[PDB]
RNA sequence: AGCCAGGAUGUUGGCUUAGAAGCAGCCAUCAUUUAAAGAAAGCGUAAUAGCUCACUGGUCGAGUCGGCCUGCGCGGAAGA
């Protein structure tokens, strides 16, 4: 890896994704076992390819430097592998809906999953969001 | 009317004649039997065996496949030209040129798998003729029938180098070995190993009585300078002593011959390219391991290569040719194919022949 | 009932299903009878070009039941038709083939990304102008 | 074992160890690196 | 440094008219999705079932990893 010049520019890339996003919705691979990868990179590249990049890199001085800019309640996700997922195209979109239908289609295990608060709402999957 | 439709007629009988040579039939059969004994279900349990199978198998693939290619292949062809004959597709007229010479061009791939050349038969090869008994009438015999085949691989194009050649008292040789630089150099010319039978009036004996004179050639090829196994050291002897006269133009400019003998089995080679005496003794303990290397593949023949133990040793290729001049009938012992002209043979028509001798062999 | 007992991938060509010659060690190791499995491709390979070379994907279950899935034509032989010269490269960039158009290597991205995965088609054309300049196939655009 | 007056490891498995003041060189994989003195 | 996972889709890997599901020969050595993945570290090999290192995250949450200049020691060191 290298010092703070290379850590800094994955955090401004989600810099760019807070700069017009909403809804950020969060899964937990810490155990995820090959189809849990297969699921997580072949959707990945054909959903959108462009905010579902899996940033694990949730330490409490890393992620929190992801948001000290859009909802710093989300400074509080930081244990228990965390990797945001916001939606460029649609505002507050299906990915909330998506993530527990993924728990709901193949990723039982993912227990630390939870979305973010920029609408202001966790752990219970909800379905009133336009999605 | 078309001459190539005269030539799809000629390729495809000569089609049945290739479907003659391989026993199309037993190919088939085979093929088929080496797919009944890789769905074995120890095939995985029988390793060596399955590498095996599988060449057994790959080796008929490219055989019993590529014949019915060119089973379905002509077969086409002659759709593809007859029906441009009769519908004048000027581009039809000039793809089935391509589609006949194709299947020549695989006819020309079991025409060097027909000849099954294997070990050194797609290298250069050497030459070892040596002469009968009788005086001048066997030398000349030995001059005459060398200075054919020195005329002879001229016209091919083989590169020709006099090894060593040892005349032997008026007007001809004893023994000589000629190096023949050339693509299947040793595949055009092994079969041409044995005793050469000449019957002519002699020019030597006052009034006629027609003489028969023996001399035989042996060819031998060359080992890709190391066989992989060296039998050298077998009582060896060095002999290097200066040779006739170097008289004017005399052979090489040399006179420096290497006499070595590998005692054993009684095996003798010689050499007179240079005055380096280790360059010659490198280059003839190189022939010399060829001359055993010949030795070495006629004793697989001699227990069940290519004999055919039924009654007794079948073979004996010793009496190959017969040359009478007087009646202008040179006949091979081994086929049978006869020819009514001996100053062409004397000159190198000697494709007629190599055919012959391609057959069995 | 579950999802996999008997993986495997074979079938290198299109109309020629063969059990037992060139398949026979990979169907008994699995518990496939041989016709089923001659069939089986036939009862798919109809529809689509015969005599290419078109893989599988082979799944069993515990209950004997064969489910089969047909992929895409590899690079390195679609492209040897796509430029019509069977060769490859003894050397890297000495042993060349011959050139293949970008126009020609959309058609081929766009259904190479049919069969499998991908993002985008240039991405995916750079892929097989990846293995493409790997064959010591020249590419132009 | 493999006894040398030089030992050293011949693989990524095998450590250090000294045995008794014995340098010696243990190996989780192939035994054939188990060696002693050095 | 461990304890938990990935190590994938790529071109089933292409050519010397033997075969190469990360591994005998020759080769490349460009990607895609990229938290990150080399046709590569070792074996199971007719490419048969897989487990791991590279590199990368979660937890614990402090120092640690080697090289160099050198003092004093160990092994190498078995005879009547
Ligand atoms: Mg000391
Ligand atoms: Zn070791």
């Amino acid at each position: 890896m290298a010092l703070n010049l290379q850590d800094k520019q994955a955090i401004v890339a989600e810099v760019s994704e807070v700069a017009k996003g909403a809804l950020s919705a969060v899964v937990a691979d810490s155990r995820g076992v090959t189809v849990d990868k297969m699921t997580e990179l072949r959707k990945a590249g054909r959903e959108a390819g462009v905010y579902m990049r899996v940033v694990r890199n949730t330490l409490l001085r890393r992620a929190v430097e992801g948001t000290p800019f859009e909802c710093l309640k989300d400074a509080f996700v930081g244990p228990t592998l965390i990797a945001y997922s916001m939606e460029h195209p649609g505002a507050a979109a299906r990915l909330f809906k998506e993530f527990a239908k993924a728990n709901a289609k193949f990723e039982v295990k993912a227990a630390a999953f939870e979305g973010e608060l920029i609408p202001a709402s966790q752990i219970d999957r909800l379905a009133t969001l336009p999605t | 009317i078309n001459p190539v439709n005269n030539r799809i007629q000629d390729l495809t009988e000569r089609s049945d004649v290739l479907r003659g040579y391989l026993d199309y039939d037993a190919k088939k059969e085979r093929l088929e039997e080496v797919n009944a004994e890789l769905e074995q279900p120890d095939v995985w349990n029988e390793p060596e065996r399955a590498q095996a199978l599988g060449k057994e198998r790959s080796s008929l693939e490219a055989v019993v496949d590529t014949l019915d290619q060119m089973k379905q292949g002509l077969e086409d062809v002659s759709g593809l030209l007859e029906l441009a004959v009769e519908a004048d597709d000027e581009e039809t007229f000039n793809e089935a040129v391509a589609e006949l010479d194709a299947l020549e061009e695989k006819l020309a791939q079991l025409e060097f798998r027909r000849m099954f050349s294997g070990e050194y038969d797609s290298a250069d090869c050497y030459l070892d003729i040596q002469a009968g008994s009788g005086g001048t009438e066997a030398q000349d015999w030995a001059s005459m029938l060398e200075r054919m085949y020195l005329r002879w691989a001229e016209s091919r194009g083989f590169k020709t180098e006099i090894i060593e050649e040892s005349e032997g008292e008026v007007a001809g040789i004893k023994s000589v070995t000629i190096k023949i630089s050339g693509d299947y150099a040793y595949g055009w010319l092994r079969t041409e190993t044995g005793v050469h039978r000449l019957v002519r009036k002699s020019p030597f004996d006052s009034g006629g009585r027609r003489h028969t004179s023996f001399s035989s050639a042996f060819v031998y090829p060359e080992v890709d300078d190391d066989i992989d196994i060296e039998i050298n050291p077998a009582d060896l002897r060095i002999d290097v002593y200066r040779t006739s006269g170097a008289g004017g133009q005399h052979v090489n400019r040399t006179e420096s011959a290497v006499r070595i003998t590998h005692i054993p089995t009684g095996i003798v080679t010689q050499c007179q390219n240079d005055r380096s005496q280790h360059k010659n003794k490198d280059q003839a303990m190189k022939q010399m391991k060829a001359k055993l290397y010949e030795l070495e593949m006629q004793k697989k023949n001699a227990e069940k290569q290519a004999m055919e133990d039924n009654k007794s040793d079948i073979g004996w290729g010793s009496q190959i040719r017969s040359y009478v001049l007087d009646d202008s009938r040179i006949k091979d012992l081994r086929t049978g194919v006869e020819t009514r002209n001996t100053q062409a043979v004397l000159d190198g028509s000697l494709d007629q022949f190599i055919e012959a001798s391609l057959k069995a062999g | 009932a579950k999802k996999v007992q008997a993986y495997v991938k074979l079938q290198v060509a299109a109309g020629m299903a063969n059990p037992s010659p060139p398949v026979g060690p990979a169907l008994g190791q699995q518990g496939v009878n041989i016709m089923e499995f001659c069939k089986a491709f036939n009862a798919k390979t109809d529809s689509i070009e015969k005599g290419l070379p078109i893989p599988v994907v082979i799944t069993v279950y515990a209950d004997r039941s064969f489910t089969f899935v047909t992929k895409t034509p590899p690079a390195a032989v679609l492209l040897k038709k796509a430029a019509g010269i069977k060769s490859g490269s003894g050397k890297p960039n000495k042993d060349k083939v011959g050139k293949i158009s970008r126009a020609q290597l959309q058609e081929i991205a766009q259904t190479k990304a049919a069969d499998m995965t991908g993002a985008d088609i240039e991405a995916m054309t750079r892929s097989i102008e990846g293995t493409a300049r790997s064959m010591g196939l020249v590419v132009e655009d | 074992m493999k006894v040398r007056a030089s030992v050293k490891k011949l693989c990524r498995n095998c450590k250090i160890v000294k045995r008794d003041g014995v340098i010696r060189v243990i190996c989780s994989a192939e035994p054939k690196h188990k060696q002693r003195q050095g």
